[PDB]
């Protein structure tokens, strides 16, 4: 039906409310077939009238074609800044700004851009808003700062400092998980410090928790938070000794997750005590066993990690270094031997 | 609710009502006077 | 001699009639082109360039130096007709190029400036024209190491050219020299800001002076209060352009320096506050109050060229902190830099005079030497200093030249600002040009009018469109195109569904000025303004019920909701509103006895402040129309016996009115007969009424039985003129009758 | 344009006071086509064709629709 429909609404498309051509848009695109030649009409009619219409409308509109077509949601965002910025200055109730801010968040982290101004108004309600932010809604702003490269120091050791290590009955179960992760990738992002102490009591609360794969990005900071924190290396020995390994060692759930575990894991240096050994070895054993050429992403990955090893002269177990080389020559023979 | 408005202008006296209409003349059954025998 | 008109037209200045006819002086042959491009630059803005200067310069094109360049784009990018669009494409930005490595780069800056103008309301050597310059800037700033200079490349490559590409090697050089004075810290600031531009490591090097000079100023305070203006100044330009930047790390900074100010206000310079008051109104600061103006009432005398800008700009901004005190002192301090030398931006004295009219009738008359001041170096104006003095000049009388100054630039700035500034403009303008409501504010609205139906698809909002209508419509400027083209592009699905009790009033005023109604789309107001009726501020009743009584439109249920609600409110409209609400219903010939017996007792009670009798006659007599009895309570009596206690201004028409309404109702009060009576005589004792009305007023008396014969007498050759029907006779018959009789 | 504008279309949208519903070529059309006017300038916006093609349809117009519902003496017929 909507296929057949669907050449006529080209030539009524000029004509709808916004209020409606929401809808229009989620049904369209609830069923993947909604195609780029409506959508650019609605966007026009909406960007040509963003002096009077509703702010709700807006902030739909651009959300709900942000997966697919983000110019088109960037470029609706861009006609209602300002306003939105003045309504989210001026305005008094909690739940509504909240809201707001939650939304606008999410829009500007799912289409990875964000303009100056709405940012910095963001930033100033979230901190007048620190006391009705669930741990969800201090996840969600700060990863909206991320995937964006904007800096707010401010902003950054504030929401640090008040996120306290306040977790649910102190045994949080996913609620501050994702949130520990958007945490330490944003501070590992924008390096600094003082967070030591809150650094370490999230590790040790999360890795009880931390059974997802997530844990292995947030190896990642870590080593990447190394160069300028010395205090986080035992959180990185409890990351590096957590049950959640402990079971990752005997199946590799993710391939990618191996590949990025096994650099952190090298950076780290972590390839001289005989329990890094009996985790490197099943790892390496697997990435030879493993069927097929490398993805991109990781042959780039495992052609990182084998020069890291080989720079790394510290690999004297001579079972290791053959698997070493047994990988070298898996990589050749898919980038050619 | 702006410009004074506890002071209207004074209407001029050269103002008659007019009326706009579309699509009275136009349409293919009214379009050519017709006869009949 | 156009060198001299160009040369001052580029500072901004305004024209004389004069100029204009001295630099037409024929304007033929035997002079060089550059002189044809400028005469076509100054002839742009003062409407469309001549067909003889087109085809001359058309025709005698063959080199054209880079001040002709620059001359011609800026004919091209200001001419409203187009007409140089054509021979446009045979020098398309000089694609021969010759231009570059051969000119100086102050013109480069004017072509950059010149290219910032908006433009008009094919493309793709403006395209080439804007690389070729980009990589002309980049090898000419590569080679130079002067803060300056390339602070002011920035300034001119500020417009839309390229992808930030060369101001991020800007900052990275900046950056890499290493060097940052707080004179150079502060410019690179201002570099930053003009190009709204975002670097981290500038950013980085930048914050240790600024906290310096902070914890200097800080320091400045009491204790080591050795004082020196440079620090202050600097410090005040500094929290200046962060009060508008409002970069994210510059915060703590300004935080502190405002805690210091506000709990240690003594003996602080008279110039931070200025600038400081205008970061607080920034970051919604309400602790200014009772800082500024506080401390500073009469002592401004003592502030520099610079602050009396920053302080203006504040004033405009939140009226809370404008006083009578503190305006008049302005206006005086202005006046006073004025009177010396080293004059203020015209932008300073434009906002000092919108302060002054804002305030209206509490003080007196803004000086004769301000409105001079202004109306010289009119175009060196920013578009919302225009619209500012637009907006006020309605809000205080005794203005009258500054207004019809102000209608004479609006055909001239029809391209160099947004619709909502054209139709706030046109509103403003609405309430001082109609007491004018001269011949020469005709052509200029006229010209407006055409314009505005031309482009009338870029208007997309209902209340910007109902404000211009509104503001055509209180311009005596009836006509056809303008309401027929915008009763249709407001009829729109999306441009309709928008409008709130606003943009419908206004609308629906402007339409029943004129006599345009429109069927459907008076249907559709009828039906929203009945679903949401009960929600109607006042002065918007009286707005739609003059506008929908005019088009004569009979409908029962509306006319009721509207009557009713009118009712409802009574104490805020005052008399003339009254007076006009009660002939609108009056006109058609509707009834409501409630609108009538709640309104004629706000009337009766406020009668001592009606200009005369005629007006009471007047009410009357609508009252009389809406078939209200009017032998009814003494409200009606005492209109009556006010207009007989002072009835000599009544005129011919309010005696034939008051005397038909006699006639009609049976009135046997006999005072106010006696009364027309006399007054009868008296204006027939000086040949200053009309056989008619003597007529009416021996109707009456003869019907009531009063014998008056002192006005049967002289009345009566006026009377039997009109009544007795003559036949006319030959002169044989008239000789007959005189052998007759 | 093209064909489907006539004089007969012209007409009734003039006579129901709808001029501006055309699009600016179809006006220049009629007028270097019908009207015949000498050359038109391809840069004049809506007024200017709309006020010219309706003054020339005034001016071409002699055909009285008006029939006088009143005596009046003086007028000298044969019929």
């Amino acid at each position: 039906i909507v296929g057949i429909l669907l050449p006529r609404l080209r030539e009524v498309a000029p004509e709808l409310i916004a209020r409606e051509a929401v809808h229009i848009l989620r049904l369209l695109c609830s069923i993947q077939m909604a195609d780029a030649q409506l959508v650019k009409v609605v966007t026009e009619t909406v960007v040509a009238t963003a002096a009077d219409v509703p702010l709700r409308d807006a902030r739909q509109c651009a959300f709900i074609l942000s997966e697919t077509f983000p110019e088109e949601a960037q470029r609706i965002l861009g006609a209602v800044e300002h306003r939105l910025c003045d309504d989210i200055d001026m305005n008094a109730d909690a739940n509504e700004v909240k809201t707001t801010i939650l939304d606008v968040c999410r829009v500007v982290s799912a289409t990875c851009k964000g303009p100056r101004r709405l940012l910095n108004s963001v930033a100033r309600r979230s901190m007048e808003l620190l006391p009705q932010l669930t741990p969800l809604d201090v996840a969600f702003v700060l990863k909206a700062f991320h995937l964006s490269s904007y800096r707010h120091l401010r902003l950054l050791r504030v929401l640090s400092s008040s996120l306290a290590a306040s977790f649910p009955t102190s045994n949080v179960t996913k609620e501050h998980g994702l949130a520990a992760s958007i945490v330490v990738q944003s501070l590992a992002h924008f390096y600094l410090s003082g967070c030591e102490e809150v650094v370490v009591t999230l590790v040790n609360a999360s890795v009880n928790v931390l059974e997802g794969l997530n844990l292995a990005l947030t190896l990642l900071a870590c080593v990447r938070l190394r160069c300028v924190s010395p205090g986080v290396d035992p959180a990185v020995d409890a990351l590096c000794s957590g049950a959640p390994m402990r079971r990752y060692v005997h199946n590799a759930h993710s391939m990618q997750v191996t590949s990025r575990i096994l650099y952190g894991l090298a950076h780290a240096g972590r390839c001289r005590s005989d329990e890094e050994v009996a985790i490197v070895l099943p790892l390496l054993k697997s990435v030879v066993r493993t069927p097929g050429a490398l993805r991109d992403d990781c042959r780039g990955f495992l052609l990182d990690a084998v020069t890291a090893l080989g720079a790394d002269g510290e690999c004297s177990n001579d079972a290791l270094q053959e698997q070493v080389r047994k990988v070298y020559e898996r990589l050749s023979q898919d980038g050619g031997k | 609710g702006y410009g004074r408005w506890n002071q209207a202008s004074v209407m001029q006296p050269e103002t008659l009502l007019d009326l706009s209409q579309a699509g009275f003349y136009e349409g293919a059954a009214n379009m050519v006077p017709k006869a009949f025998q | 001699t156009t060198s001299r008109a160009y040369s001052m037209l580029l500072l901004g200045q305004r024209l004389s009639e004069d100029i204009m006819f001295d630099v037409v002086q024929e304007q033929s042959e035997t002079i060089p082109v550059d002189v044809a491009a400028q005469a076509a630059c100054l002839f742009a803005e003062k409407g469309d360039i001549p067909e003889g200067v087109i085809l001359r310069l058309s025709a005698e094109l063959e080199h054209i130096s880079p001040q002709g360049v620059t001359a011609f784009v800026r004919a091209a990018r200001r001419d409203s007709s187009g007409a140089l669009l054509p021979h446009y494409a045979a020098v398309l930005n000089r694609f021969t190029e010759r231009d570059l490595c051969d000119t100086p780069l102050e013109t480069l800056l004017q072509m950059c400036e010149v290219f910032a103008l908006p433009a008009p309301r094919i493309n793709e050597s403006q395209s080439k024209f804007q690389k070729a310059l980009i990589v002309r800037l980049f090898s000419v700033i590569q080679g130079s190491r002067d803060v300056p200079f390339l602070c002011k490349v920035a300034k001119a490559v500020r417009a839309f050219d390229a992808n930030d590409e060369l101001i991020q090697f800007v900052c990275s050089s900046i950056c890499a020299q290493g060097a940052l004075s707080e004179c150079e810290a502060l410019i690179a600031f201002d570099m930053i800001r003009c190009c709204d531009f975002v670097y981290e490591p500038l950013l980085d090097a930048m914050e240790p002076v600024f906290r310096r000079l902070v914890e200097s100023v800080s320091a400045m305070l009491e204790g080591k209060s050795t004082i020196n203006d440079v620090e202050v100044r600097r410090c005040a330009c500094f929290a200046t352009l962060q009060s508008e930047f409002d970069c994210p790390d510059f915060e703590t900074l300004a935080s502190l320096l405002v805690h210091t100010v506000e709990k240690n206000v003594t003996g602080c310079p008279v110039e931070l506050i200025p600038s400081v008051g205008l970061l607080c109104v920034r970051t919604r600061r309400t602790s200014a109050l009772y800082i500024v103006g506080n401390k500073l009432e009469g002592n401004m005398q003592q502030l520099s060229d610079d602050a009396i800008g920053e302080l203006a700009r504040l004033l405009v901004g939140t009226e809370n902190l404008a006083t009578k005190e503190l305006a008049v002192e302005f206006q005086s301090v202005v006046v006073s830099r004025l009177l010396r030398q080293q004059s203020l931006p015209p932008d300073v004295v434009a906002l000092s005079a919108v302060v002054w009219l804002r305030q209206g009738d509490k003080v007196g008359t803004i000086d004769e030497r301000s409105v001079d001041y202004i109306i010289k170096w009119m175009y060196a104006i920013g578009s919302s200093v225009y619209t500012d003095l637009c907006l006020a000049v309605h809000l205080s009388a005794s203005v009258e030249s500054l207004s019809n100054a102000l209608i004479d630039d609006l055909p001239r700035r029809l391209e160099l600002l947004t619709t909502n500034e054209m139709a706030n403009a046109i509103f403003g303008l609405g309430e001082v040009s109609d007491m004018g409501a001269r011949l020469s504010h005709q052509l200029v609205a006229e010209r407006c009018s055409d314009y505005v139906v031309d482009h009338s698809q870029e208007f997309w909002s209902g209340k910007v469109i109902a404000r211009l209508l509104y503001g055509f419509s209180r311009m005596h400027c009836t006509k056809r195109s303008l309401y027929n083209v915008f009763a249709t592009r407001l009829a729109h699905r999306p441009v309709f569904s928008l409008l709130d009790q606003e943009a419908i009033s206004f609308a629906i005023a402007a339409f029943g000025r004129v006599k345009y109604l429109d069927k459907k789309l008076f249907d559709r107001f009828t039906r929203w303004i009945l679903d949401h009726s009960k929600d109607l501020n006042a002065a918007e009743l009286l707005l739609t019920i003059r506008g929908v009584s005019r088009v004569m439109l009979l409908n029962d249920q509306l006319y009721d909701d509207l009557g009713s609600k009118a009712a409802e409110k009574v104490k805020e409209f005052p008399i003339e509103s009254q007076c006009v609400l009660l002939s609108s219903f009056g006109s058609l010939g509707v009834e409501h006895e409630r609108l009538a017996s709640r309104m004629v007792s706000s009337i009766a009670e406020n009668r001592e402040e009606l200009t005369d009798a005629t007006k009471a006659v007047d009410v009357i007599t609508s009252l009389w129309s809406m078939n209200y009895d009017v032998e009814d309570d003494k409200h009606v009596a005492q209109l009556a016996d006010w207009v007989v206690q002072r009835a000599e201004e009544l005129t011919d028409e309010s005696i034939g009115k008051l005397c038909l309404v006699l006639s009609d109702t049976n009135w046997r009060h006999v005072p106010l007969v006696r009364a027309i009576a006399e007054q009868s005589v008296r204006l027939q004792g000086q040949q200053s009424i009309s056989p008619k009305c003597c007529r009416e007023v021996l109707d009456v008396l003869g019907t009531f039985m009063i014998h008056h014969q002192g006005a049967r007498e002289n009345l009566s050759a006026l009377g039997r003129s009109i009544s007795k029907e003559r036949i006319q006779l030959s002169e044989e018959e008239e000789q007959h009758l005189q052998l007759l009789l | 344009d093209f064909s489907h504008i006539t004089r007969n279309t012209v007409w009734g949208l003039w006579n129901e006071g709808n001029l501006f519903s055309l699009s600016v070529p179809e006006l220049a059309f009629f007028l270097q086509e019908h009207c015949r006017v000498a050359n038109v300038d391809p840069r004049a916006k809506k007024s200017a064709l709309v006020r010219q093609v309706e003054e020339i349809l005034s001016a071409e117009q002699q055909a009285s629709a008006t029939v006088p519902q009143e005596d009046n003496p003086h007028a000298i017929v044969v019929t």
